[PDB]
């Protein structure tokens, strides 16, 4: 039984850049599918990036060209780079190793 | 010792003890008729009247009837205990082959097991039975031939019976010479016809480079020196028989001069000497065989100890003690891992998979790695290495074997017919519990009924091999209407057919359908269908669970089975 | 016909006619022996003590030395002419299948060509030698027994003149029973080897059903009528013998009765009836053998037949004319269409292939389907169904293979070694042309020389099979070093190496660099490196050319290889 | 010997939708790449369409939800659907098949208004 730990900020003036990070301790963190997800306080969960065991990495679209995602090969973490942030970014922000029907971290809400 | 492995053969003695007791008269005849020479020469041809030896042809005629029937009545009699051996040593050698573990039939020997059951067999049956003849019937024709020796002479029998046992050591001193010469030169045919092969193996590695011309000179090169091995075989081989018998005549002539360089002898008269001479160049056959027959006894001990070293092999474990009725339950994997014997990289790293009461899991895989071996764990068929499977809340290395995989109904393309009675494929092993009635109503549940029907004999029709040759999509159907009618609560459809029946495929799915309304479902995928429906999706890359969730909940996460949900569109 | 049978064996007059000379002896002095023993019986015990009883002793020796002896010169001197046909046959044989299509080698008989060859000439020469001396030392016996028999009765054995074909008639129906008895059990035990080896086939299948004793059950069925067939093959075998056995002990009853009813007896001298028995007894083993070779006279000649069916089979078309001095030209495909002979669906449909000389073209589809076979069409070794491969202006079929497989260089990593020194490999099919002054540097220049001193000796060490195993990544560099030694104008690599290995991959890429300089080249690329520094790159999905160009025009362009570029990103 | 034909529309209104077509002959038709790239007055070619062995459709980055590339798979003819036209989409669309190095029809300029 793993678990993973989210690290982030909280709140920043519009139009910035941020840095959230995930450690993922407790399984084989080079080949298991790490993704980031944000959820509204009303809006349901939803997906934000992905990254995979080439890290052929992926994102969603309404923040497509702005966001970035990689993974340290032994560090066992995951970053995920914020840019250009929007007021509509205001949301709890979770980590998620092995699909969306697996583990998921405390995460954060970020302003 | 001897005197213990007896009672093996005792429910034989019969047909033993007749084939001793006419295979020692299949000596006895000889023995009476160089016997009955000796009146011949004496009184027949000595004699003059005429009636002296009228009384020979019907002896003779009536002593080759008494040998030639003995011969079959001892050939017989030693040819049915010889098959009531092999045969029920191959029996209980194949009765403890279908215990084995799987692993054992990791390919290194799968053509092997008919011959470990027959060509061993009867290699131990045809030398035992062999070498039992020629102590017996040799050992009792010079027993005989001695006793009529005695009884015609006192002087000659003597020297004779001195001489000859050089002839026996001369006979196994050429012998295990010739042993000791032929023991490397298995190595030596090793050896040359390595290098045939090798220069047959990279054909295109010759032509690519125009190379002919110096292949020709190398075979050139390895054919004589396989001529060369085989002129020394042969002429090695050719010096046991005339130097034996050299050694014998050397035995025999001392035998003549020592029996007529006095006056004592020559008391023979012209009958005994012939009789004398005759017995002695007549028991070449028997002071031979008896004294190679030692050549079989290793032998046959050999085959006999190659038999049982492979049947004390490892039988499959089976150190379980419950015994489940119909376990309807959240069977789950734990931190599984787990690695063929006979490899090095692990297969299945940490696992957390989970089929629950009721849903079906899918598994998917890019690579075709790491799936199949999900189903080879879930039955036991390999022993996890670190792990629990975990079935209603215990590991299933302690259920009694025969109770667990029987809760198991495996569905595949590629299941086995053995050739008998569909009503039989259909109900496989309980045909005594399930009556006919069963089957009429489940091979209709599967849709099957149909493809049996069209047949000539229906459900009484061969359906395996020697039989109707049932298509391979309707070798699934019949896995399909199999299953149905053991209905068992963990299916373990393995859908890698890829292949496609139009309509009948169709009515395949609509029979799973059937067959899984119930029944937790590990089912391996490879169809859009299966997965559309499929109520937890597991997504393993080549060595661990990558991505696990539902298809509605899995496409709008990108991950990794959307990327392959494009390969497959 | 006979007549014309005598040249292919030519030069072997003197060992095989010494044969001879020295096997008619082997009969003629065991006629002395019996012709000796006559004289040992009525004069030599009659009224004497020596000049018989002193004769003997030595001359029994005598003769049986020049019985070993010569037994000795027959067998080894057949032996050399038997050997040195089998040599000779089999080298016309082995020469006879390097120029042979490459679609014989297609897995069908790869393995069973070495046993063919070797198998079927050790078996014609042995049945056809064995019939030879079969039908001289067993006929010359027959002819020197009834000469001593003549000169020793003038009607005795007239009665044995007469019967003989009654003798020889029964032996040979009795053993053309038993062989017409012999046929039908190789059906019978396909019929039975069938049954068991379908039987532990589904092992998987007979473990997941809980069936194991219903299948006990029917092996112990198998095993029984498996060995009441092998008891029926024993009852059958095992009177052959008994009854020739009975018909010749008439023969000797009717011949020792007429010994006796007329007045013509008492001309009979008390030894010579029994040198005449002597040598009727001892006549069994050769009437009895003589019969018995045309049994092997049809062995040979079927042996004979079996090879012929093979020493003249298809041979690689090489109906061309024209030659080459430097493919320095733009090999052309059109329109190509090809399909395996004895497979259905297409491997290859239409292609429009136009690699330039100097540049390379990569084969990356991954299906691996269709690829790995446009490397056996530009080299003639699968000829073409319908298209033209154009090289250097002309096509494949208006050239010589001599040449046209001397132009292209097939690098690959399975190059098969040849067992001879490194540096024959190097410059194989050429030592001769190559001085190891070029072949150091040709080893440097594909980067060789640094795995080649680490070896025992230097540029010498017998490399093939048994013996020194290089790694799999020195077999490509030692291609390479092949490669670059024969400076061939079209090169082929195969990228065999999916799993790469570090460093020795440094200097492969770095070997590879100088091989494709110039030199066009067909490279089936799997790696980053040479697909994208390739000049066409070109994509095969299962059937044909799906997606070409250069490959920063091709990223752009999804098509397939966006999507196979991300698989393996 | 394989080849394309291709057709299309001339001017045209701005922010309307058209269908321009290409029918291959000589081809394996269900398996080999197929594509649409325009080629502006100024910019030289760059594919915006593109259909697969498979069936599948790939962009510009501009082009998204703005193009659509479908097939016929028994006429043998492929078709490019234009909605929400642009000023700055004014160019000459080509046919191709088979990757950049393979076959290039006629191609039909279109004119947005
Ligand atoms: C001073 C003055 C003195 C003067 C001197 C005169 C001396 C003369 C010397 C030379 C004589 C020469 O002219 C004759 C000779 O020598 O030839 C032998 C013979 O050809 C050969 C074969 O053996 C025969 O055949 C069968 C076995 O054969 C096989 C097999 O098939 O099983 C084949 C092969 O196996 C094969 O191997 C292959 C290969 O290896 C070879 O490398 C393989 O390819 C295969 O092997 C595997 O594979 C298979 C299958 O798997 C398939 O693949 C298996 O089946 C297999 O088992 C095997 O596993 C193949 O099968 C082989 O290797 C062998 C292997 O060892 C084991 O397997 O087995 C046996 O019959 P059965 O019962 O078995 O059916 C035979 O025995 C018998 O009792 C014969 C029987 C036959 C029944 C007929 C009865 C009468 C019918 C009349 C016919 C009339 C028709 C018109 O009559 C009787 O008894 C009745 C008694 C007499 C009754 C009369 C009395 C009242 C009147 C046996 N027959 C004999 O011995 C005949 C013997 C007679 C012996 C009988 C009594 C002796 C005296 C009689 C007194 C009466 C006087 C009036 O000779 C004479 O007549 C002597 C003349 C008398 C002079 C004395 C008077 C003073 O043996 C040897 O060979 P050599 O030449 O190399 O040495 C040969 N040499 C010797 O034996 C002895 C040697 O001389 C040493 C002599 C030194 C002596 C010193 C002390
Ligand atoms: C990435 C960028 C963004 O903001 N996304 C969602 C945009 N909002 C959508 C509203 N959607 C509500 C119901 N969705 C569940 C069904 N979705 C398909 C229908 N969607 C319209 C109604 C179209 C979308 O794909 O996204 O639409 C499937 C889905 O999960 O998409 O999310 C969603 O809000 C719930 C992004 O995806
Ligand atoms: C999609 C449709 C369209 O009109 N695009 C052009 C957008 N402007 C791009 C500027 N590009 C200048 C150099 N290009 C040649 C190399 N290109 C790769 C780098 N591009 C950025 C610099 C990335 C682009 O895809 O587009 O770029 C390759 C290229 O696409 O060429 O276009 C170009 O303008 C020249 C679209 O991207
Ligand atoms: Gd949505
Ligand atoms: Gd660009």
């Amino acid at each position: 039984q793993m678990q993973l730990v989210e690290s982030g900020g909280g709140l920043v003036q519009a139009g910035g850049s941020l840095r959230l990070s995930c450690a993922v301790s407790g399984s084989i963190f080079s080949i298991i599918t790490l993704a980031w997800y944000r959820q509204a306080p009303g809006k349901p969960r939803e997906n934000v990036a992905t990254i995979t065991r080439g890290s052929r990495t992926s994102y969603c679209d309404s923040v497509k060209g702005r966001f970035t995602i990689s993974k340290d090969n032994a560090k066992s973490t995951v970053y995920l780079q914020m840019n250009k942030l929007k007021p509509e970014d205001t949301a709890d922000y979770y980590c998620n190793a092995e699909g969306p029907a697996g583990y998921w971290g405390q995460g954060t809400p970020v302003t | 010792t001897f005197r213990r492995l007896w009672p093996t053969i005792a429910p034989f003695k019969a047909g033993l003890i007749v084939a001793g007791v006419a295979l020692i008269l299949n000596a006895a005849s000889d023995t009476f008729m160089l016997s009955l020479l000796k009146p011949l020469l004496d009184d027949g041809f000595g004699k003059t009247d005429r009636s002296v030896l009228v009384w020979m042809p019907l002896v003779v005629i009536g002593l080759m009837i008494l040998r030639g029937i003995t011969s079959y009545v001892s050939s017989y009699c030693i040819s049915w205990v010889s098959g009531k051996v092999v045969m029920t040593m191959r029996r209980r050698l194949f009765g403890h082959m279908m215990g084995m573990p799987v692993s054992f039939f990791d390919k290194q020997s799968t053509g092997t097991l008919l011959s470990r059951i027959t060509y061993d067999s009867e290699q131990v049956a045809s030398s035992s039975s062999g070498a039992l003849i020629t102590v017996v019937r040799e050992g009792a024709s010079i027993i005989g031939l001695f006793i009529m020796m005695f009884y015609y002479s006192w002087q000659l029998s003597i020297i004779l019976i001195v001489l000859a046992p050089i002839v026996s050591i001369a006979i196994r001193v050429v012998s295990k010479r010739f042993r000791n010469i032929s023991k490397n030169m298995q190595n030596t045919m090793g050896q040359v016809t390595t290098s045939a092969e090798q220069m047959l193996k990279g054909h295109k590695e010759v032509l690519i480079f125009g190379g002919q011309e110096v292949e020709t000179k190398r075979f050139d090169k390895v054919s004589n020196r396989m001529r060369l091995q085989g002129m020394k075989m042969v002429s090695a081989s050719s010096i046991s028989d005339p130097i034996i018998q050299l050694i014998a005549s050397l035995a025999l002539a001392f035998v003549l001069y020592a029996a007529s360089f006095p006056s004592v002898m020559d008391s023979l008269t012209a009958g005994t000497i012939t009789v004398v001479f005759s017995s002695m160049i007549a028991l070449m056959r028997p002071l031979k065989s008896l004294t190679n027959v030692n050549a079989q006894f290793q032998r046959g001990m050999a085959a006999c100890q190659t038999l049982f070293t492979i049947l004390d092999s490892e039988q499959e474990k089976d150190e379980g003690k419950r015994v489940i009725e119909r376990a309807t339950g959240d069977v789950e994997f734990r931190n599984v891992t787990f690695t063929y014997p006979g490899r090095d990289v692990p297969a299945l790293r940490n696992i957390n998979l989970k089929i629950p009461a009721g849903k079906t899991v899918a598994l998917v895989g890019r690579s075709g790695s790491g799936k199949s071996t999900i189903a080879s764990l879930i039955t036991r068929f390999y022993d996890i290495d670190e792990g629990e499977i975990l079935m209603d809340g215990h590991d299933l290395r302690e259920y009694t074997l025969a109770s667990l995989r029987n809760q198991v109904a495996l569905v595949s393309q590629n299941v086995h017919l053995f050739n008998d009675t569909v009503a039989n494929n259909i109900a496989y092993a309980r045909t005594e519990q399930y009556s006919r009635e069963q089957i009429e109503e489940a091979a209709r549940m599967a849709y099957a009924m149909d493809f049996i029907n069209k047949m000539d004999n229906g459900l009484d029709t061969v359906i395996g091999e020697n039989g109707v040759l049932l298509s391979g999509g309707q070798r699934q159907r019949i896995a399909i209407a199999r299953a149905l009618l053991r209905d068992s609560p963990i299916l373990i459809l393995d859908e890698a057919t890829s292949a496609l029946d139009t309509e009948s495929e169709r009515a395949i799915q609509a029979a799973l359908d059937e067959l899984q309304k119930n029944r937790t479902s590990l089912v391996i995928a490879h169809r859009l269908s299966t997965i559309e429906k499929a109520d937890e999706i597991v997504v393993v890359e080549d060595g661990v669970i990558v991505e696990r969730g539902t298809h509605n909940d899995l496409l709008e996460h990108r991950g990794v089975y959307a990327q392959l949900h494009k390969m497959q569109f």
